[PDB]
């Protein structure tokens, strides 16, 4: 191979690898954040579904 | 003139006519906390795939 061909293929290469690797540091960011505010999808831990609650009128008045 | 009423008259739900304004919050229930933002949008393939160390897919 010619070094124009290997000099921008290890271009090619480079930019995969720094993405990658910058993405990688984001993601460990984002869960940090999420863990603690847990105001994303991920760490997101079930809290009961407020469609069980009866609504209708009840025996008695007070509730 | 009293006619006493016939069974399962009684029982019947009935309506009322009321001047009587309808309560609003009669739990006084606060404000409920704001939902989590919603993600949407397009789902796209991973940028680079897993990105799991050494993977390429
Ligand atoms: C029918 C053929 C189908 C076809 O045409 O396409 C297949 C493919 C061509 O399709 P292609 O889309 O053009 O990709 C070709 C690119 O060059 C290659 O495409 P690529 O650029 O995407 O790279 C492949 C990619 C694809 O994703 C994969 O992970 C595929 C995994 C390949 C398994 C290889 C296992 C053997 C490892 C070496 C031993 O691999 C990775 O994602 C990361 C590298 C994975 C390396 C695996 C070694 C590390 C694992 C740790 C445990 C093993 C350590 C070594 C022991 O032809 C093949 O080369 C076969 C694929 C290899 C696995 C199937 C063959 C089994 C080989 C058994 C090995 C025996 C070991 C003896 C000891």
């Amino acid at each position: 191979d010619g070094p124009e061909k290997n000099y921008e293929r290890t271009m090619a290469i480079l930019q995969i690898e720094a993405e990658k690797a910058e993405l990688r540091l984001k993601e460990l960011e984002v869960r940090r954040l999420m863990r603690a505010r847990g105001d994303g999808p991920w760490f997101h831990y079930p809290t009961i579904d407020k469609e069980l609650i009866d609504h209708s009128p009840k025996a008695t008045p007070d509730n | 003139g009293w006619v006493r009423p016939d069974l399962g008259d009684l029982s019947k739900v009935t309506k009322v006519k009321t001047d009587r304004p309808l309560p609003e919050n009669p739990y006084h229930s606060r404000a409920r906390p704001e939902p989590n933002p919603e993600v949407e949008g397009d789902l796209k393939p991973a940028r680079h795939g897993s990105r799991l160390f050494f993977w390429t897919m």
